[PDB]
């Protein structure tokens, strides 16, 4: 529904997906992290209802579905519920089809390499977008922020990074990755 | 008997003076590098709101 071949910018975290178009100031909307599946046997006959939820129908139908998040801590582990995801953020609510605008993902600097790798992966193969591009999260925020220098403390979902860059220098050796996130908030 | 002792201050006169004289005059002559500048500040008192860019 976009005028304009823009990067589809998605900001892929273990709570919820944030995504939009590039350039924009905001995502133009905002889907869970989640595929549901229903956890009771059916007992009327010519209901529909899916074998699994996805995003915002997850949560929607979530009064008999068990709640998955394909992403743990940061990383990726279920790319199949991913691509579910992706296809319904990017075809059916923010309506870009990604064959048609290259597309950026996001990620901790040390999130294991197997979540930028199949992440790169599946834009390519699944979505056949025309380029990629994962970004680190310190630097998202500090672009974000109106700065090219600071400590990024991004106390998300998932596992805090805490790195420091210095006039857009990366300064690796005084990263500190803490085992702590919203996640184990909402759970204490 | 004193000539020589008259002599021999205003040598001694004569090359100080020379020798000063050449460092006075450079010194009088030009001195806008010996000085100082304005050395001054932005403040921003005109920015009534955000830049252009996606970054403000």
């Amino acid at each position: 529904d976009e005028d304009e071949t823009t990067a589809l910018v998605c900001d892929n975290g273990s709570g919820l997906v944030k995504a939009g178009f590039a350039g924009d100031d905001a995502p133009r909307a905002v889907f869970p992290s989640i595929v549901g599946r229903p956890r009771h046997q059916g007992v009327m006959v010519g209901m529909g209802q899916k074998d699994s939820y996805v995003g915002d129908e997850a949560q929607s139908k979530r009064g008999i579905l068990t709640l998955k998040y394909p992403i743990e801590h940061g990383i990726i582990t279920n790319w199949d519920d991913m691509e579910k995801i992706w296809h319904h953020t990017f075809y059916n609510e923010l309506r870009v089809a990604p064959e048609e605008h290259p597309t950026l993902l996001t990620e901790a600097p040390l999130n294991p390499k197997a979540n930028r790798e199949k992440m790169t992966q599946i834009m390519f193969e699944t979505f056949n977008v025309p380029a990629m591009y994962v970004a680190i999260q310190a630097v998202l925020s500090l672009y974000a922020s109106g700065r090219t220098t600071g400590i990024v403390l991004d106390s998300g979902d998932g596992v805090t990074h805490n790195v420091p860059i210095y006039e857009g220098y990366a300064l690796p050796h005084a990263i500190m990755r803490l085992d702590l996130a919203g996640r184990d908030l909402t759970d204490y | 008997m004193q000539a020589l002792l008259g002599a021999r201050a205003k040598e001694s006169l004569d090359l100080r003076a020379h020798l000063k004289q050449v460092k006075k005059e450079d010194t009088e002559k030009e001195n806008r590098e010996v000085g100082d500048w304005r050395k001054n500040i932005d403040a921003l008192s005109g920015m009534e709101g955000r830049k252009k860019k996606f970054e403000s």
